[PDB]
C-alpha cells in the first residue's frame, strides 16, 4: 500500500509499505527518497509521535494515509 | 514547553513537535 | 437541527442535520450543499479529527456547533 510523508516545507514522499512494517522500516525508506539518517527522524500521525519498534497497523495507520515528518538536531 | 497546542484556525489538538497544523498547515506561531 | 460548518476561510455555512447522524451522514450533506466529495472532507470538532462511523451526540456535537472543514486532498 501507498502512504505519504508531509515536512514542514510541503514537501511530499510517497512511500510502499505493509501495514506490518515497523516505523524504523518506514524511517530507513524516508532516507533512501530524501537522504535524511533514520536518528534525526521524528514521526507524527494523529497528534502522537511514533515509535521505531511499533507498527503502522498498531497506530492504524491504513492505505493513503499522511504522516508528519519533523527533523531533530 | 512539551504540552500539546489547539490550532486556532481549525482547533486540532497538536503533538508539540509540530509548529505547524497536522490538519490544515496553519503555524502555530503566527 | 442547525449546525454550522466553517472552512478555513471563515465562511459558516449552516447545515440541517439530525442530532442522531453519523459523520458519514454529514459528509453526505456537505456534499449535496457545496459539491464537495467525502474523501475529499475532514471534520474537526473541539479539538478532534472526527470518524465516520459516530453519531453527532455521540462527540457532543448539539444544535448550534461549529464544526471545522478541512479539503484534505
Ligand atoms: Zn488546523
Amino acid at each position: 500500500m501507498q502512504i505519504f510523508v508531509k515536512t514542514l516545507t510541503g514537501k511530499t514522499i510517497t512511500l510502499e509499505v505493509e501495514p506490518s512494517d515497523t516505523i524504523e522500516n518506514v524511517k530507513a525508506k524516508i532516507q533512501d527518497k530524501e537522504g535524511i539518517p533514520p536518528d534525526q527522524q521524528r514521526l507524527i500521525f494523529a497528534g502522537k509521535q511514533l515509535e521505531d519498534g511499533r507498527t503502522l497497523s498498531d497506530y492504524n495507520i491504513q492505505k493513503e494515509s499522511t504522516l508528519h515528518l519533523v527533523l531533530r538536531l | 514547553e512539551g504540552a500539546q497546542w489547539n490550532c486556532t484556525a481549525c482547533t486540532f489538538l497538536n503533538h508539540p513537535a509540530l509548529i505547524r497544523c497536522e490538519q490544515c498547515e496553519m503555524p502555530r506561531h503566527f
